[PDB]
C-alpha cells in the first residue's frame, strides 16, 4: 500500500493505491484505503491488516457523531489532533502495528486547504506534500513542487510521480485513484492519476 | 436490588433550605467560641478549653497545625474536627507537596477541605460535618490570609471573625477594635479581651489556646545548615506566656 | 424522644443533637458497676466493682477487665456484648500497629483510633454506636503511667485519675479534694501495691461500703507488662 | 393512590402501576408536538412557547431533533430528559453503523429508544424520563415513510398520524376527522398544510409559535424557515 | 519532510538573564521549544512524545493558573516536570527535557534539565541535550563565560549553534530565545 | 533467585538438650566474594522463647519472619504463650504457599512447658521435618558426618554448647560464606540466654 | 492509579528496532557523601548534594537509579511527617526503616534504590543499609556506592568503640576522601551531617573542599 | 405534597418533581447577578450578601472565570457551585488538550447542564441548589449568553438576571435594553438595575462584583473595588 | 496466606466478557465505539506482552487484606472477618459521587491508612458516553 497526497493553492490531492491482499486474486473497483471523514475532510490509510481499517472506521463514527451533535463540521486542524490523539491511545497497552495516514481538509472558517500526515507512533506534521510505502519521489517533489500551484499543475505533479513509482513496479500495479478536495467538497477524478 | 443505593439525607424543604445543613449549624451555634484576628504582620487564633477537672488540658488541643505554616480551630463537634485535621494533613501531601514540592497556599488547603465538607452534604451514607472551622496561614505570594469555612462548605475570608457560643457579641468586639494597622502584639491582646468576656469560669492559661502565625521560627526546624530553609510560622503559645500576657 | 428518622439513625435533630449516641450513653450504664483509675510514679491501677448476686454464676468467668497488649490494659463500663466486640477491636488494632511502624503502640495513639473508629460510627446512617466507655491504662516508655479514655461520641482524652459509673460524681469529687490537699496529679508512692490500696480505700470512701476480696477487680499496669491479679491477690492487698 | 403508587415495581390491586401514569401526566404539561406521514414524506410540528423578548434566538435548540441524516425525533415533557435520550440515540445509531456497516431503520431507533426508557424504570433508585417522542424517517434504501411513538414506560407504537402533550387530544380529533389512511396527502405542501392546520386549533398566537420539518427518502431532511410557515399560515386564514 | 525526531537544546545563564534555542528543519513549524507565561521548556527526543508534553503541561499550567490566580514560577514547574515524568515509571517517554526562566519575586535566572524518569540536574553555566553532536557539550565548554551580558549571551550561544551545526546541512535553521525579567525575545538563525 | 538478590550463605545449628534448645550461627553476610558484614546477627526472635534462622532471599525470609512475628503477637493476645509447632506450621504455611514466588528456609528452635524444647526444619519448597537436632546453610555440607558422629540425646548444657561450637568452627574453617564470631541463643525454663565467641577462642579447638 | 504501564509494549517495540558512609559514635551518628555528579564519563556537576533528609534529625544517602533514590526519599519522608502529626512524636528510625523495607518489598526489586539511613530519636542513635530488594541491616560502620571499597579499608583500619564526634566526622572525611582519590566515580568535595542526641542535626556543605 | 417530596427520583400524581421545585425556589434566597450583552462585549454585575465590615472584600464569591474566554455569575450554594466550576475547568482544558481548540460556550454549558440534570435522576443524590449565567466568547457565534438553572435546563439570553429580584430587574431590562448597546451603556444599565433593585440604603462598592468581556483578541477584566467605585461616581450612583 | 498475588491470570475468554460495552445490534459482540479504547484493541492482545510487575502491583492490597482476614478467621473466628468484610461493604456501597475519585475518609480510617501515602495517592489517574448517567447505570445495574 502506497499513498501521496499534494497540497496545492486551493485544493488537497490526495492519491491512493488500488491494491489487493497477497494470495487472493480479487476483480474489484473501488477506493478501499480511504474514508470520507466530514464532507470537507479525507483520510487516506496505509498499512497492515485489518487493524488499520478498524481504526479508520472508529475514527469516521467519531466525526459523523459530533457533526451530528453539534450540527458543525470540525476544522482540519482539530479532526487530525483527534486522530492522532486515539492512534496514540490504541497503542498504550499493545504492540503497536503498522499504519500511516494522510488527512486532508479545506478549512472553510479560514478558506484554505490542509494536509497533515501521522505516522504508525502518533507524530502529527503539517506538510505541503507527502507520501508512504514508496522505498525517489522527494526530489521530483522538491524540485517542482510551489506554494501558488493551481490543480492542473498540482494533477501534472502526481502524474509525473506516478510515472516515476510505476517505471520500478510490475504490472500487478493496476493503478493509483485520486481524490481531490477543495470548496465544493470532495470529488474523484475519473479520468486518470 | 434494593441495597444498590441509599436515599439522599440530606434534602431540601419547601421553603427551600436544606435542613441538615441548618441543624448542623444550630450545633456549632451550641459550642464553645473560638476567634481568629488577622494583623499585619501576623494572625492570630483562640479559643476555650471548655473541659472534667481531672482531665489533663494538654493531651487535648483544640487548635491543631495543618501546615508549617497553616494552623486552624473549630467550633463544634471535636471528633469530625480530628477526622477533618487528619484528611487535611493528608492531602496537603498527596495533592501539593508530592506535586510541587512545596506546601500549598492556604486557600487551596481551604478549598480542599471545603470540597470534603461539600461532599458529605451529597450522600445518602452520610450525615453532614457538625463543625466550623478558622483557618489561618500565610503564603509567600498572599501574604497573611483567615477564612471561615462551614459545614455546607462555604468559606469565606475575614479580617477578624468568632464562631460559637458567644460569636455575636465577640463579632461586636471585634468591629469595633479593629483597624488596618494592627500589630501582632494588639491582636494578641485583643483577642485576650474577646476571650475575657466569653470564659465564665477560671480565665488563666490553663483555660486557654492560642496560636499564631508570624515570622519564620528557626529555633524550631530541628537542623541547621540551609540558609534558605524557612522556619515554621505556625507557633502555638504555652501556658506560661499566656499567663505573662494576661498579668501585664 | 427523637421523634422522626433519628428514631433509628444518627442524623442531626432540629435541635442539632444526635439522639442515637446520646441513647448510647445512657446504655453505657447498664451494669450498674463503677470503675476507678488512677496514677503512680511509676505504675497505673485500675480498680472495676464486681456484682454477682446470682449463685448460680462462676464468678471467675466474670470480668470487665482486658489485657490488650503487653503494655496496655483496658477497662469497660456498658453490656458485656459490646466490651467484648470492643476488646478483641483494640488488640487487633495494638499488633496491627505493632507490625506496621515497628514498635509498640501507646496507649493515647490506641485511644485516638478507637476514638475515630467510634466517629465513623456517629456520622454513618447504618452503622450503630457501641454502647460502651473504654478506659486504657499503661506506663508509656515516652509519658510515664498514662489513663486515656473514649466514649460513644468519638471523644477521647486523658486524665489524671479517672472514675466512671453511676456513682462517678462522688469518687471524682473525693480525688478532686484529695489532689487539691497533696497539689499533686498522681500518687506518690513506690511500690504498685501501696497504689492499690490507696485505690481501694478511696472506692470504699467514696461509695461508702465495704468490700470482699470477691466484690473487685484489680488491673497493674508496669512498665515491663499489664497484669491483673487474683482473688489472694486483693484479699492479701485488702488487709493492711 | 392508597399506598400503591410510591414505587416503580408495586402493582395496584386492579393491576396497575401508577408512577407511570404519573409519568404520562409530566409528558401531558409539555408542549404539543404532532407527526403526519403522507405518500412519500414525514411533516414533524411543533409547539413553540412564546419567545420572552429579551431571549436570544440565535442559538436556542430546536424541538426537532436530527437523530442521523435519516431520521429525525421530536418530544414532548421534560425538556432536559430529552437531552439525555436524543444523545443516546445518536450515540446509538452511530454505533449501529460502525458494528454493522448498515444505518438503522427507523423501528430499530424507536426499539432503542424504548429499551432506555424501559430501562430506567427497572429500580427504585432511579426516574424514569418523563418523556415521550415521536420518531420519523425513511429505511435505508427504501420509500416508505415511518412514524412512532414511545412512552416513558418503553411502549412504541407505529402511526399514521399522531399527537403527543398538551392539548393534544384536540389535535388528535382534527386528525381523525381531517386524515384518510387510505388516501394520504400525495405531495409534501398538502401534509405541511394538514400539519399547520392541525397546529393551529391550540396554537395561540399563530404562525410565530409553530415549527415544521419535512423528511423526505434519500437522507433529505428540510426545516421550514418562519416564512414559509407564515405563508401557510397565511394561506389556511383566507380560505377559511 | 516527516522525521523531525532528535534534535538539540541548549541553555545557558548570563548576567540577569537567560537563553534557551533549539534547531530547526527548514527549507521546502514544528519547533521544539514552547512557553507557559515566563517559563520556557525545551524537549528533544521521541516527537510524538514531545508533543504528548507539551499538551500536558498546557493544560497542568491552564489548569495552575486558573487556581493559584498567578503564573508559575520556574522552580514550582521543574518539580511539576519531574514528577509528572516520573508517574511513567516503567513506560517512559524518549524525551530530554530542558527548563528556563526568571524568577519574578527574587529575578534570579534559573535552568535545570531532566533524565526520561524525572531526576533533576540544577546547573548554574549551561545544559545540553540530544544527541545530535558529541562535540556541542564541548563547543559550549570551550565558549561560555559566566556572567554575560544578554548580547553577548546571544552570540555565545548563536555562535556554539552555527559551530555544532558547520560539525555535522542544507536547510538546518535555529531558533534562539533571549529572556530578561520583562522582556522577551525571540530571534531566526539561517546560517 | 532473582537477579542482583542478597543470599544467605550462612552455618546454621539447632540442637536439643535435656534443659530445652540452643540455636547458633555465624555472623558473615557476603555479595560474591566480598564480605558485606563481619558482625550480623542472624538469630531471628519471633517470640520470647522462640526464635529462628533463614537461608535462601534475605528479604523474602525477612517478610516471611516479620509476619510471622505479627501473628505470633495476634495469637498471645488470645491464648497466651504458643507452642514451637504452632509457630512452625505458621512458618511453613508462608513458605509453601509463596514457594512459587519466594525463596526460604527456616529453622526453629522453641521452649514451652508442655513440650521442653523442640526444633523444627523447614527447607526449600516448604516442607517441614521435626529433628533433634538440625543443620542448614552452605556450611553445613561440611560438618554432616562430625555431626552425626558426636551427637547424643539428653546432654547437659556445656556439652552442648561444645557440641556447637565445634561443629560450627569447622563449618567457618571449610565455607567462604561463613566466617566471624559464633553467636548462640539458650532456651530453657531460667529464660533467654545469649552467647558470643569469637576467632581467636574457637579456631584453637 | 499509581506507577503507569502505558507504552511498555511501545518502549519494548522501540528497543527491538560515587561514595557514602556512616559512622557511629558514643553520642551519635554522622554521614557523608562525595559532591561528583557524572553522566557516564563526563562530570555533570563538581558540587552536587546526595545527604537527603527524611526527617529533621533522619538523613539518608542513596546510590543506584537517582530518580528511584529521590522519589522513595520523599514518599518516606511524607509518610512520617504525617505519621509524627498523628502520634504527637518524633519519629523513630526504626518506623521509617519499616515503611522503606516494604515499600521496597512491594516492588519486588524493580525500584532500584540502595539506601544508608541515618538517624537520632528519643530511644538513640540508629544506623542502616537498606536494599533495593526489601533487605535492611544494622551496623557501626556503613560504606556505599562505586568507591564502597577504599572508603570501607580506611573504616576498618581506624574505627573502634570510644570514638568523639570530632574523631567520627575525621572518620568519616577521611573515608570520603579515599573514595575520592581512588574511585574515578567520586572527587570533587565532602559534604557531612552529624546527628547528635539531645541536639539539632548538624549539616556541613562541603566540609572539605 | 408531603408523600411526594421526600425523595428525587418519584413523580406526584399531578406529574411533579417536588424536589426540583424547591432546588429552584431556593434560588430566590441569594444575591442578584445580572448579565447584559451588548454589540462589543458582554457585561457580568453581582451584589454581595455582606453583612459586616471585617469581610476582606479586596480578596471572588459571585464571578469565576471558567477560561480566556468564559466566566460565570453564581447565584445560589457557593459549594456546590465551586464544585461544578472545577468540573468546567477541566472540561474546557480536556476539550484543548483533545482538539487543540478553545471550546465552544454552548458545548461546556450543555455538558453542566447535563450534569444537573443527570443530579436529580438518582435517589442517592440531591439537586445541586445553584443557577449560573455563563458570558463567553467564540468563533462560531461571537459574543454569547446563558442562563442554567438547578433542573438542567439552559436558555440564551441578551439581558438576563437571576437570584432575590429577578422580576423588577428583568422588567427594567425589557424597558430600558437595547440591541444596539454599547460596553459603556450596558455597564451603566447594569449597575441603575442593581441600584434600583437594591433592599439596601445605598450601592456601595463594596457590596458589588463586576466583570467584562471585551475586545482590544479577547480580553476578561475582573473589576477591582477601585474601579467599581470609578465607575459607580462616573455613573452618579 | 499469600504474600505475592497468586492467581492472576484469566482461564477463559468471550467476545461478551465485559459486560458494561455489549453491542445492541450484537449482543454478543462488544461495541467498539463505546469503549473509547482507540478502536483497534482486540482483546487477545490484552493476554501477551504484560509487564510481569503489573499484576503484582495491582493485586498488592487485596492480597494483604485477605491475609490479614484469613489470620482474623484463624486466630479469632469468623466474626472478626465476617464484621470487617460487613463494615468495608456498608462503607463503600452508600458512597457515589460521580463527580470524585477520590477515596472516602471513613474508608481509609478502616483500612489503617489515615497517615499513610502511596503512589496510587499520588497519582490517582471522552468523545462517548464518560458521564453521570453512565455511572448511573453501571451503579444500579439497570
Amino acid at each position: 500500500d502506497i499513498i501521496l497526497g499534494i497540497r496545492v493553492q486551493d485544493s488537497v490531492i490526495l492519491a491512493s493505491s488500488k491494491a489487493v491482499t497477497r494470495g487472493i486474486s480479487v476483480l474489484k473497483d473501488s477506493d478501499d484505503k480511504t474514508r470520507q471523514l466530514s464532507p470537507h475532510t479525507l483520510m487516506s490509510f496505509a498499512g497492515e491488516a485489518g487493524d488499520t481499517v478498524q481504526f479508520a472506521e472508529y475514527i469516521q463514527a467519531n466525526i459523523q457523531l459530533y457533526s451530528i451533535r453539534e450540527d458543525y463540521e470540525l476544522s482540519p486542524q482539530a479532526v487530525s489532533s483527534f486522530v492522532r490523539q486515539e492512534l496514540a491511545k490504541s497503542i498504550r497497552s499493545r504492540r503497536p502495528y503498522q499504519v500511516n495516514v494522510l488527512i486532508g481538509g479545506y478549512d472553510k472558517k479560514k478558506n484554505k486547504p490542509e494536509l497533515y500526515q501521522i505516522d504508525y507512533l502518533g507524530t502529527k506534521v503539517e506538510l505541503p506534500y507527502g507520501a508512504h510505502g514508496y522505498s525517489y519521489t522527494f526530489f521530483l517533489l522538491d524540485h517542482h513542487y510551489r506554494p501558488d500551484m493551481t490543480t492542473e499543475e498540482g494533477l501534472d505533479l502526481l502524474k509525473l510521480c506516478v510515472q516515476e513509482l510505476e517505471k520500478r513496479m510490475p504490472m500487478d500495479f493496476k493503478g493509483v485513484i485520486v481524490k481531490i478536495v477543495d470548496k465544493d467538497g470532495i470529488r474523484q477524478v475519473d479520468d486518470f492519476q | 436490588m434494593t441495597d444498590r443505593y441509599s436515599f439522599s439525607l440530606t434534602t431540601f424543604s419547601p421553603s427551600g433550605k436544606l435542613g441538615q445543613i441548618d441543624y448542623a449549624l444550630t450545633a456549632v451555634k451550641q459550642g464553645v467560641t473560638s476567634l481568629g484576628i488577622k494583623a499585619t504582620n501576623g494572625v492570630v487564633i483562640a479559643t476555650e478549653k471548655k473541659s472534667s477537672p481531672l482531665a489533663m488540658s494538654e493531651t487535648l488541643s483544640k487548635v491543631s497545625l495543618l501546615t508549617p505554616d497553616i494552623g486552624a480551630v473549630y467550633s463544634g463537634m471535636g471528633p469530625d474536627y480530628r477526622v477533618l485535621v487528619d484528611k487535611s494533613r493528608k492531602v496537603a501531601h498527596t495533592s501539593y507537596k508530592r506535586i510541587y514540592g512545596e506546601y500549598p497556599p492556604t486557600k487551596l488547603l481551604v478549598s480542599e477541605v471545603a470540597k470534603i465538607m461539600q461532599e458529605a452534604t451529597q450522600s445518602g451514607g452520610v450525615r453532614p460535618f457538625g463543625v466550623s472551622l478558622l483557618i489561618a496561614g500565610h503564603d509567600e505570594f498572599n501574604g497573611f490570609s483567615l477564612y471561615q469555612v462551614d459545614p455546607s462548605g462555604s468559606y469565606f475570608p475575614w479580617k477578624a471573625t468568632a464562631i460559637g457560643k458567644g460569636s455575636v457579641a465577640a463579632k461586636t468586639f471585634l468591629e469595633k477594635r479593629w483597624n488596618d494597622e494592627l500589630e501582632l502584639e494588639d491582636a494578641i491582646h485583643i483577642a485576650l479581651l474577646t476571650l475575657k468576656e466569653s470564659v465564665e469560669g477560671e480565665f488563666n492559661g490553663d483555660t486557654i489556646e492560642l496560636a499564631i502565625i508570624g515570622d519564620e521560627n528557626p529555633d524550631l526546624l530541628g537542623y541547621t545548615g540551609i540558609p534558605t530553609d524557612k522556619g515554621p510560622r505556625f507557633r502555638k503559645l504555652t501556658s506560661q506566656e499566656i499567663n505573662d500576657r494576661l498579668e501585664a | 424522644s427523637a421523634a422522626g428518622y433519628d428514631r433509628h439513625i444518627t442524623i442531626f435533630s432540629p435541635e442539632g443533637r444526635l439522639y442515637q449516641v446520646e441513647y448510647a450513653f445512657k446504655a453505657t450504664n447498664q451494669t450498674n458497676i463503677n470503675s476507678l483509675a488512677v496514677r503512680g510514679k511509676d505504675c497505673t491501677v485500675v480498680i472495676s466493682q464486681k456484682k454477682v448476686p446470682d449463685k448460680l454464676l462462676d464468678p471467675t468467668t466474670v470480668s470487665y477487665i482486658f489485657c490488650i497488649s503487653r503494655t496496655i490494659g483496658m477497662v469497660v463500663n456498658g453490656p458485656i456484648p459490646d466490651a467484648r466486640n470492643a476488646a478483641l477491636r483494640a488488640k487487633a488494632e495494638a499488633a496491627e500497629f505493632r507490625y506496621k511502624y515497628g514498635y509498640d503502640m501507646p496507649c493515647d495513639v490506641l485511644a485516638k483510633r478507637m476514638a475515630n473508629l467510634s466517629q465513623i460510627y456517629t456520622q454513618r446512617a447504618y452503622m450503630r454506636p457501641l454502647g460502651v466507655i473504654l478506659t486504657f491504662v499503661s506506663v508509656d516508655e515516652e509519658l510515664g503511667p498514662s489513663i486515656y479514655k473514649t466514649d460513644p461520641a468519638g471523644y477521647y482524652v486523658g486524665y489524671k485519675a479517672t472514675a466512671t459509673g453511676p456513682k462517678q460524681q462522688e469518687i471524682t469529687t473525693n480525688l478532686e479534694n484529695h489532689f487539691k490537699k497533696s497539689k499533686i496529679d498522681h500518687i506518690n508512692e513506690e511500690s504498685w501495691e501501696k497504689v492499690v490500696e490507696f485505690a481501694i480505700t478511696h472506692m470504699i470512701d467514696a461509695l461508702g461500703t465495704e468490700f470482699s476480696k470477691n466484690d473487685l477487680e484489680v488491673g497493674v499496669a508496669t512498665k515491663d507488662k499489664f497484669f491483673t491479679l487474683s482473688a489472694e491477690n486483693i484479699e492479701e492487698r485488702l488487709v493492711a | 393512590m392508597s399506598g400503591y403508587d410510591r414505587a416503580l415495581s408495586i402493582f395496584s390491586p386492579d393491576g396497575h402501576i401508577f408512577q407511570v401514569e404519573y409519568a404520562l401526566e409530566a409528558v401531558k404539561r409539555g408542549t404539543c408536538a404532532v407527526g403526519v406521514k403522507g405518500k412519500n414524506c414525514v411533516v414533524l410540528g411543533c409547539e413553540r412557547r412564546s419567545t420572552l423578548k429579551l431571549q436570544d434566538t440565535r442559538i436556542t435548540p430546536s424541538k426537532v431533533s436530527k437523530i442521523d441524516s435519516h431520521v429525525v425525533l421530536s418530544f414532548s415533557g421534560l425538556n432536559a430528559d430529552s437531552r439525555i435520550l436524543i444523545e443516546k440515540a445518536r450515540v446509538e445509531a452511530q454505533s449501529h453503523r460502525l458494528t454493522l456497516e448498515d444505518p438503522v431503520t427507523v423501528e430499530y431507533l424507536t426499539r432503542y429508544v424504548a429499551g432506555v426508557q424501559q430501562r430506567y424504570t427497572q429500580s427504585g433508585g432511579v426516574r424514569p424520563f418523563g418523556v415521550s417522542t415521536l420518531i420519523a424517517g425513511f429505511d435505508p434504501r427504501d420509500d416508505e415513510p415511518k412514524l412512532y411513538q414511545t412512552e416513558p414506560s418503553g411502549i412504541y407504537s407505529s402511526w399514521s398520524a399522531q399527537t403527543i402533550g398538551r392539548n393534544s387530544k384536540t389535535v388528535r380529533e382534527f386528525l381523525e376527522k381531517n386524515y384518510d389512511r387510505k388516501e394520504p396527502p400525495a405531495t409534501v405542501e398538502e401534509c405541511v398544510k394538514l400539519t399547520v392546520r392541525s397546529l393551529l386549533e391550540v396554537v395561540q398566537t399563530g404562525a410565530k409559535n409553530i415549527e415544521i420539518t419535512v423528511v423526505k427518502p434519500d437522507s433529505d431532511i428540510v426545516a421550514l424557515s418562519s416564512e414559509e410557515i407564515n405563508q401557510y399560515v397565511t394561506q389556511i386564514e383566507q380560505e377559511k | 519532510p516527516s522525521s523531525i525526531n532528535g534534535g538539540i537544546v541548549v541553555a545557558m545563564t548570563g548576567k540577569d538573564c537567560v537563553a534557551i534555542a533549539c534547531d530547526l528543519r527548514l527549507g521546502s513549524k514544528f519547533e521544539k521549544i514552547f512557553h507557559y507565561g515566563h517559563v520556557f521548556l525545551g524537549i528533544t527526543g521521541l516527537a510524538t512524545d514531545v508533543t504528548t508534553l507539551n499538551e500536558m503541561f498546557r493544560y497542568k499550567t491552564n489548569l495552575y493558573k486558573l487556581k493559584e490566580e498567578r503564573a508559575i514560577e520556574p522552580e514550582t514547574f521543574t518539580q511539576l516536570v519531574s514528577s509528572s515524568l516520573y508517574e511513567r515509571r516503567f513506560g517512559p517517554y524518549f524525551v530530554g527535557p530542558v527548563v528556563a526562566g526568571i524568577n519574578s519575586k527574587s529575578g534570579k535566572p534559573f535552568i535545570a534539565g531532566f533524565d526520561l524518569i524525572g531526576c533533576i540536574d540544577e546547573a548554574k553555566d549551561f545544559i545540553v541535550s540530544g544527541t545530535a553532536s558529541d562535540q556541542l557539550f564541548g563547543m559550549c565548554e570551550s565558549l561560555y563565560e559566566p556572567n554575560l551580558e544578554p548580547e553577548d549571551l546571544f552570540e555565545t550561544i548563536s555562535q556554539a549553534l552555527l559551530n555544532a551545526a558547520d560539525r555535522d546541512l542544507s536547510g538546518w535553521g535555529a531558533v534562539v530565545y533571549i529572556i530578561k525579567k520583562d522582556e522577551v525575545v525571540k530571534r531566526y538563525l539561517k546560517m | 533467585l532473582k537477579k542482583g538478590e542478597v543470599s544467605l550463605g550462612t552455618s546454621i545449628m539447632a540442637v536439643t538438650f535435656k534443659d530445652g534448645v540452643i540455636l547458633g550461627a555465624d555472623s558473615r553476610t557476603t555479595t560474591g566474594a566480598y564480605i558485606a558484614n563481619r558482625v550480623t546477627d542472624k538469630l531471628t526472635r519471633v517470640h520470647d522463647k522462640i526464635w529462628c534462622c533463614r537461608s535462601g532471599s534475605a528479604a523474602d525470609t525477612q517478610a516471611i519472619a516479620d509476619i510471622v512475628q505479627y501473628h505470633l503477637e495476634l495469637y498471645t493476645s488470645q491464648y497466651g504463650t504458643p507452642s514451637t509447632e504452632t509457630a512452625a506450621s505458621v512458618f511453613k504455611e508462608l513458605c509453601y504457599e509463596n514457594k512459587d514466588n519466594l525463596t526460604a528456609g527456616i529453622i526453629v528452635a522453641g521452649y514451652d512447658d508442655k513440650n521442653k524444647g523442640e526444633v523444627y526444619t523447614i527447607p526449600l519448597g516448604g516442607s517441614v521435618h521435626k529433628l533433634p537436632y538440625a543443620i542448614a546453610g552452605s556450611g553445613s555440607t561440611f560438618i554432616y558426618g562430625y555431626c552425626d558422629k558426636n551427637f547424643r540425646e539428653n546432654m547437659s548444657k556445656e556439652e552442648t554448647v561444645d557440641f556447637i561450637k565445634h561443629s560450627l568452627s569447622q563449618a567457618i574453617k571449610w565455607d567462604g560464606s561463613s566466617g566471624g564470631v559464633i553467636r548462640m541463643v539458650v532456651l530453657t525454663a531460667a529464660g533467654v540466654e545469649r552467647l558470643i565467641f569469637y576467632p581467636d577462642e574457637y579456631e584453637q579447638l | 492509579a499509581g506507577l503507569s504501564f502505558d507504552n511498555y509494549q511501545r518502549n519494548n517495540f522501540l528497543a527491538e528496532n560515587t561514595t557514602i558512609v556512616g559512622v557511629k559514635f558514643n553520642n551519635g551518628v554522622v554521614i557523608a557523601a562525595d559532591t561528583r555528579s557524572t553522566q557516564g564519563p563526563i562530570v555533570a556537576d563538581k558540587n552536587c548534594a546526595k545527604l537527603h533528609r527524611i526527617s529533621p534529625k533522619i538523613w539518608c544517602a542513596g546510590a543506584g537509579t537517582a530518580a528511584d533514590t529521590e522519589a522513595v526519599t520523599q514518599l518516606i519522608g511524607s509518610n512520617i511527617e504525617l505519621h509524627s502529626l498523628y502520634t504527637s512524636r518524633e519519629p523513630r528510625v526504626v518506623s521509617a526503616l519499616q515503611m522503606l523495607k516494604q515499600h521496597l518489598f512491594k516492588y519486588q526489586g524493580h525500584i532500584g534504590a540502595y539506601l544508608i539511613v541515618a538517624g537520632v530519636d528519643p530511644t538513640g542513635s540508629h544506623l542502616f543499609s537498606i536494599h533495593a530488594h526489601g533487605s535492611t541491616d544494622v551496623g557501626y560502620y556503613l560504606s556505599l556506592g562505586s568507591g564502597s571499597l577504599a572508603a570501607m579499608a580506611v573504616l576498618e583500619s581506624h574505627w573502634k568503640q570510644d570514638l568523639t564526634k570530632e574523631e567520627a566526622i575525621k572518620l568519616a572525611s577521611d573515608a570520603i576522601q579515599a573514595g575520592i582519590w581512588n574511585d574515578l566515580g567520586s572527587g570533587s568535595n565532602v559534604d557531612v551531617c552529624v546527628m547528635e542526641i539531645g541536639k539539632d542535626a548538624e549539616y556541613l556543605r562541603n566540609y572539605l573542599t | 405534597s408531603r408523600r411526594y417530596d421526600s425523595r428525587t427520583t418519584i413523580f406526584s400524581p399531578e406529574g411533579r418533581l417536588y424536589q426540583v421545585e424547591y432546588a429552584l425556589e431556593s434560588i430566590s434566597h441569594a444575591g442578584t447577578a445580572i448579565g447584559i450583552m451588548a454589540s462589543d462585549g458582554i457585561v457580568l454585575a453581582a451584589e454581595r450578601k455582606v453583612t459586616s465590615t471585617l469581610l476582606e472584600q479586596d480578596t471572588t464569591e459571585k464571578l469565576y472565570k471558567l477560561n480566556d474566554k468564559i466566566a460565570v455569575a453564581v447565584a445560589g450554594l457557593t459549594a456546590d457551585a465551586e464544585i461544578l466550576i472545577n468540573t468546567a475547568r477541566i472540561h474546557a482544558q480536556n476539550y484543548l488538550k483533545t482538539y487543540n481548540e478553545d471550546i465552544p460556550v454552548e458545548i461546556l454549558v450543555r455538558r453542566l447542564s447535563d450534569i444537573k440534570q443527570g443530579y436529580t435522576q438518582h435517589g442517592g443524590l440531591r439537586p445541586f441548589g445553584v443557577s449560573f449565567i455563563y458570558a463567553g466568547y467564540d468563533d462560531r457565534y461571537g459574543y454569547q449568553l446563558y442562563t442554567s438553572n438547578p433542573s438542567g435546563n439552559y436558555t440564551g439570553w441578551k439581558a438576563i438576571s437571576v437570584g432575590a429580584n429577578t422580576s423588577a430587574a428583568q422588567t427594567l431590562l425589557q424597558m430600558d435594553y437595547k440591541d444596539d448597546m454599547k460596553v459603556d451603556d450596558a455597564i451603566e444599565l447594569a449597575l441603575k438595575t442593581l441600584s434600583k433593585t437594591t433592599d439596601s440604603s445605598a450601592l456601595t462598592y463594596d457590596r458589588l462584583e463586576f466583570a467584562t468581556i471585551r475586545k482590544g483578541e479577547v480580553y476578561q477584566k475582573i473589576f477591582k473595588p477601585q474601579e467599581i467605585k470609578d465607575i459607580l461616581v462616573k455613573t452618579g450612583i | 496466606m499469600n504474600i505475592v498475588p497468586q492467581d492472576t491470570f484469566k482461564s477463559q475468554v468471550s467476545t461478551d466478557q465485559d459486560k458494561s460495552v455489549l453491542s445492541s445490534a450484537v449482543p454478543s459482540l462488544p461495541d467498539t465505539l463505546r469503549q473509547q479504547e482507540g478502536g483497534a484493541v482486540p482483546l487477545s492482545t490484552q493476554l501477551n506482552d504484560r509487564h510481569p510487575l503489573e499484576s503484582t502491583l495491582k493485586n498488592w492490597e487485596t492480597t494483604q487484606r485477605q491475609r490479614q482476614m484469613e489470620q482474623y478467621r484463624q486466630i479469632f473466628g469468623i466474626a472478626e472477618p465476617m464484621k470487617r468484610t460487613m463494615e468495608m461493604e456498608i462503607v463503600n456501597r452508600t458512597d457515589f459521587n460521580p463527580l470524585s475519585t477520590n477515596g472516602s475518609i471513613h474508608r481509609d480510617i478502616l483500612l489503617n491508612k489515615e497517615c499513610s501515602i502511596d503512589w496510587e495517592d499520588v497519582y490517582p489517574g471522552t468523545m462517548v458516553g464518560d458521564d453521570v448517567h453512565s455511572k448511573i447505570e453501571k451503579q444500579l445495574g439497570i
